[PDB]
RNA sequence: GUAGGAUAGUGGCCUACCAUGGUGGUGACGGGUGACGGAGAAUUAGGGUUCGAUUCCGGAGAGGGAGCCUGAGAAACGGCUACCACAUCCAAGGAAGGCAGCAGGCGCGCAAAUUACCCAAUCCUGACACGGGGAGGUAGUGACAAUAAAUAACAAUACCGGGAGUCUGGUAAUUGGAAUGAGUACAAUCUAAAUCCCUUAACGAGGAUCCAUUGGAGGGCAAGUCUGGUGCCAGCAGCCGCGGUAAUUCCAGCUCCAAUAGCGUAAUUUAAGUUGUUGCAGUUAAAAAGCUCGUAGUUGGACUUUGUGUUACUUUGAAGAAAUUAGAGUGCUCAAAGCAAGCCUACGCUCUGUAUACAUUAGCAUGGGAUAACAUUAUAGGAUUUCGGUCCUAUGGGAUCGGAGUAAUGAUUAACAGGGACAGUCGGGGGCAUUCGUAUUUCAUAGUCAGAGGUGAAAUUCUUGGAUUUAUGAAAGACGAACAACUGCGAAAGCAUUUGCCAAGGAUGUUUUCAUUAAUCAAGAACGAAAGUUGGGGGCUCGAAGACGAUCAGAUACCGUCCUAGUCUCAACCAUAAACGAUGCCGACCAGGGAUCGGCGGAUGUUGCUAGGACUCCGCCGGCACCUUAUGAGAAAUCAAAGUUUUUGGGUUCCGGGGGGAGUAUGGUCGCAAGGCUGAAACUUAAAGGAA
């Protein structure tokens, strides 16, 4: 039984795609199959912004942000709850959630 | 590549008829296609068809009237003597009362009923009913 | 589609329904054939003779003015090349690939394309021998091909 | 048994025959 | 798909010739291995009873099927022949002439009897059916 | 091939001499056949599958070979000679042998009859009207096979139904008279003589013992949830199953069912559209070659008259053994059959009948010329008259070389086939050289001081000889992040830092050119991830094997630490992957929709820009895809192709036929090896498998 029209990856009109290494376990996974999430958050957690802002040595200073691109294998994405098992009808929804 | 222009012409008409179209274009044209249409026209299975000259091979637009159930070629074009016409009709036609097998004989392209009257054999082109 | 690929392009010329020359074309058939012979003696081929006539003389189709194709006109004046133009260009391409391939032994892509070009040469040469446009014993030889063309 | 390992088992078995037959030639 | 050309008579005929071998029924008759069977293409065969044996019935049944090892007189091959009906093994003695037949599935095993494809029809020139129904008696004693 | 020899005669049939040919993927050569060929036989909607030792025809043989005489005819065997193999008689010195003729015997086997009578029929043969004929016929044996057809009919009672009543129908080893051949037998007939049949005097039926059998009764599959016995035993059961103490299935009785003088059991046809030409399959059930090229093969656009080039095809006809098959005629009592008969009543008749069709393919001959194949075409060696020259030859003809005419003088078109040229492009396509990037590791310098590492927790391990950590710098080798996508290029494998060089390519554009040059492909070729092999270079990282630390009942594992081959490169091999879209290629047609990549056409007004670029809108061609939908398809999942399929046929290649055994054994071939390619059988099994 064929579960997905895309076969679980995103590859059309090409033979080979070089793999990436899972950010969690290091497993090799084709880049077009890996679950990718681009996390942008303040380098200082919200629980410490007040303290760090009070101790600032500059009248004005914008706290930088932390940019991290996370690439998971399927096993880690499911285990870490980055993605969840969806019903047969909901599997086709490709739009990101709210 | 294009092997049988007759098959393309008859397949196009059959698909158009099932979709309920009134007209259909056949390209390329040939004198075999035109003579096959005339046999269908004489028995009231198609309406008026028109040949367009394009200086290369021509095109045909055929008016459909909803009476054509199916029309197809027989490939390869087997030899059919007069005595073997009965077996072919028992194979290709819905019944012993309507439907025509088109033959190419030395006397010209004609349906199997005319071939029996003239007692001439030939080769199968196609059929319709 | 293409003989030696998966291409399915259809781009091509579309000849007009009017086979006669336009009313604004005043050049006569003897004048046109004089130019065709004049260009052939300069080394031009039938393909690039018609391009000049279309682009610089307003002659869309030579057959409409003269009633004969360019190659037929050249043959009537003994100017048709011994090797047909299209076969000549395939040999020239095969020579170019082989010359490139002698310095690039690891260019396996070129080695693949050389096979396709030479097989195209042999299919066209076979046809020309059947129609007697080439000598009956004519044969394509990689060793001596470069002497024929260029 | 996994087909890959059954294939591996047969190849080992063929080497011994190949060696158990060339021993006497 | 199929080759259709009017001049493709040779290819169609030769293709079918090769593909008929893929059919098990066709290959069983045209291989020639039937002559190597104990009957060697015969319907029946006479033999000598070597010993009276019992075979454990195959699961899920549970019984002792009474058979007899027989050596065929015409080629000297040894086979196991099932002895049908109740108490018919008592009518068979060792070193006795028995007519053997197939078991009904053309060389295949039948029922729950493991690896048995023959049955005993006659013993000492008398049918087991006649002895079972007390129609006749074995010629001795 | 030439000349001979031999033969009834042709011929390497044989000899001498000469030449180097002959056959072959359109399968030669060789091998297998439990292979004599055909007419035919079985089964068959059609197509087909299987069989064909045997009475007709042809061939071949007489235990195995060889040789030969006689003769018109024999390489004869109920003729001879020899050898070999068997075997008979003998007074042992010799002699005689050929049943695959008829009968008979032995042997072999699952498997097959009398050592009978006769030339009367059919016909054959001799000197012959007459003899002879185990050819042939007759009888015996004969459940090979085939045909017809008994084993009861009727009435009245008793009993039981249907349309109180009474008509009709059904049961009984009840009661009655009738019928009749199986049998038996005077006779006649039959026959060569007998025998059987047919005919017929007498005799011949009541439980009409003048006694019907063979297989079944759970399902398939017609017929019992009866009774007794047995208790997973014995047994049954083709398959599914039954039997373990209440057996519809075993062993019995009863009853019932099927066929019935027959029925049961143990190669082949049907069923099988499970061999598929008609007519099957290959996304997931068994099955698309990893990819492309490529010869043979197979298949190939349109166009020429409508209103002595060669073939296929079609029409008609001729020729074609009978028997069999189909079929006309005919009351053997019917029938299977047979080829007879019929008509009237005379010295006979219907000339009595003994038709006709079918009969592949190849060959022969007429008519037709659509469709299709091959061949052919432009320095016409062209057609066509006419006028000469020359040569050869008859009672003019032929050959050859010329002149001058006549004529519309003589070339289909340019495929939304293909090839080639050209134009501006486009691309992470390929090769060579070259630029750069952080990181990692190592090393150097400097700083600092107790841990650092790693894990679920730990330990192996490193560390005051300064580890880990921080800064700077150097070296090495690998890798090429982010950008990066339901995007691009490539035949596939695969391809991602810059710039240059080299050849190649798709698409688009084109009033350029050639003019069918094409599609798909046995054989044969090029390329083909990773791992692996050989040698050289390199050797950061990671890391099979190995070692160690943990975990654990054990842990040769998973987790941790160290590390060999390897990982990178060059030269040379290997040729395999879930090499996947698990979907071969070319062509046509058949819904809608937006987005996107390349090229081009049109429209339009903005840019911290140099007509153009960037963007916006409309459209065309080509490409990777996606979304909705069924009027489609499908076992469904699902698919805009996997659609246009029992309303079945566009072209072509590969490939499957229940599950295993098994991609195994063996042989061949390739490879240094690892292995690759090719590839069984015995045997085993009633399921395995797909989708939901
Ligand atoms: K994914
Ligand atoms: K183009
Ligand atoms: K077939
Ligand atoms: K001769
Ligand atoms: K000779
Ligand atoms: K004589
Ligand atoms: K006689
Ligand atoms: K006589
Ligand atoms: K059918
Ligand atoms: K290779
Ligand atoms: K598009
Ligand atoms: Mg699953
Ligand atoms: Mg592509
Ligand atoms: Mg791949
Ligand atoms: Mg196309
Ligand atoms: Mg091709
Ligand atoms: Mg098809
Ligand atoms: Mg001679
Ligand atoms: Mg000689
Ligand atoms: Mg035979
Ligand atoms: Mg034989
Ligand atoms: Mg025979
Ligand atoms: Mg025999
Ligand atoms: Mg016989
Ligand atoms: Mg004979
Ligand atoms: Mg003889
Ligand atoms: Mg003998
Ligand atoms: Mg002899
Ligand atoms: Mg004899
Ligand atoms: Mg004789
Ligand atoms: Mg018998
Ligand atoms: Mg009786
Ligand atoms: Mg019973
Ligand atoms: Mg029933
Ligand atoms: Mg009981
Ligand atoms: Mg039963
Ligand atoms: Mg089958
Ligand atoms: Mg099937
Ligand atoms: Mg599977
Ligand atoms: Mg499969
Ligand atoms: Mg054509
Ligand atoms: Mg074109
Ligand atoms: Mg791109
Ligand atoms: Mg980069
Ligand atoms: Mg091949
Ligand atoms: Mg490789
Ligand atoms: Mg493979
Ligand atoms: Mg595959
Ligand atoms: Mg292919
Ligand atoms: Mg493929
Ligand atoms: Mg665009
Ligand atoms: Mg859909
Ligand atoms: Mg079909
Ligand atoms: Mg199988
Ligand atoms: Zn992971």
């Amino acid at each position: 039984t064929f579960k997905r029209r895309n076969g679980g990856r995103n590859k059309h009109g090409r033979g080979h795609v070089k793999f990436i290494r899972c950010s969690n376990c290091g497993k090799c996974c084709p880049k077009d199959k890996a679950i990718k999430r681009f996390l942008v958050r303040n380098i200082v957690e919200q629980a410490a912004v007040r303290d760090v802002q009070e101790a600032c040595a500059f009248e004005l200073y914008t706290l930088p942000k932390l940019y991290l691109k996370m690439q998971y294998c399927v096993s880690c994405a499911i285990h870490s709850k980055v993605v969840r098992v969806r019903s047969r009808t909901d599997r086709r929804v490709r739009e990101p959630p709210q | 590549v294009r092997v049988s222009v007759l098959n393309d012409a008859l397949k196009s008409m059959y698909n158009a008829e099932k979709a309920g179209k009134a007209q259909v274009e056949l390209r390329p044209s040939s004198k075999v296609i035109i003579k096959f249409l005339i046999v269908m026209q004489k028995h009231g299975y198609i309406g008026d068809f028109q040949y367009v000259d394009d200086h290369r091979v021509g095109k045909i637009v055929v008016e459909l009237n909803g009476r054509l159930n199916k029309c197809g070629v027989i490939s390869p074009r087997f030899d059919v003597g007069v005595a073997t016409i009965e077996g072919w009709t028992a194979r290709l036609l819905p019944s012993r009362q309507f439907g025509y097998i088109v033959l190419t004989t030395s006397a010209g392209i004609m349906d199997h009923e005319e071939a029996r009257r003239k007692n001439v054999g030939g080769k199968v082109l196609g059929f319709f009913y | 589609g293409r003989m030696h690929s998966r291409g399915k392009g259809i781009s091509a010329s579309a000849l007009p329904y009017k086979r006669t020359p336009p009313s604004w074309l005043k050049i006569s058939a003897p004048d046109v054939e004089d130019n065709i012979c004049k260009f052939a003696k300069k080394g031009l081929t039938p393909s690039q003779i018609g391009v000049i006539l279309r682009d610089s003389h307003g002659i869309a189709q030579v057959k409409s003015v003269t009633g004969s194709k360019i190659l037929r006109i050249l043959k009537a004046h003994g100017l048709a090349p011994e090797i047909p133009e299209d076969l000549y260009h395939l040999i020239k391409k095969a020579v170019a690939i082989r010359k490139h391939l002698e310095r690039n032994r690891k260019d396996k892509d070129s080695k693949f394309r050389l096979i396709l070009v030479e097989s195209r040469i042999h299919r066209l040469a076979r046809y020309y021998k059947k129609t007697k446009k080439l000598p009956p014993v004519w044969k394509y030889e990689s060793t001596t091909a470069s002497t024929l063309v260029a | 048994m996994r087909a890959k390992w059954k294939k591996k088992r047969m190849r080992r078995l063929k080497r011994k025959r190949r060696k158990m037959r060339q021993r006497s030639k | 798909g199929k080759t259709r050309g009017m001049g493709a008579g040779r290819k169609l005929k030769s293709h079918r010739r090769r593909q008929r071998w893929a059919d098990k029924s066709y290959k069983k008759s045209h291989l020639g291995n039937e002559w190597k069977k104990p009957f060697a293409g015969s319907s029946h065969a006479k033999g000598i009873v070597l010993e009276k044996i019992g075979i454990e019935a195959k699961q899920p049944n549970s019984a002792i099927r009474k058979c007899a090892r027989v050596q065929l007189i015409k080629n000297g091959k040894k086979i196991a022949a099932f002895v049908p009906n109740d108490g018919c093994l008592n009518y068979i003695e060792e070193n006795d002439e028995v007519l053997i037949a197939g078991f009904g599935r053309k060389g295949h095993a039948v029922g729950d009897i493991p690896g048995v494809r023959f049955k005993v029809v006659k013993v000492s020139g008398v049918s087991l059916l006649a002895l079972f129904k007390e129609k006749k008696e074995k010629p001795r004693s």
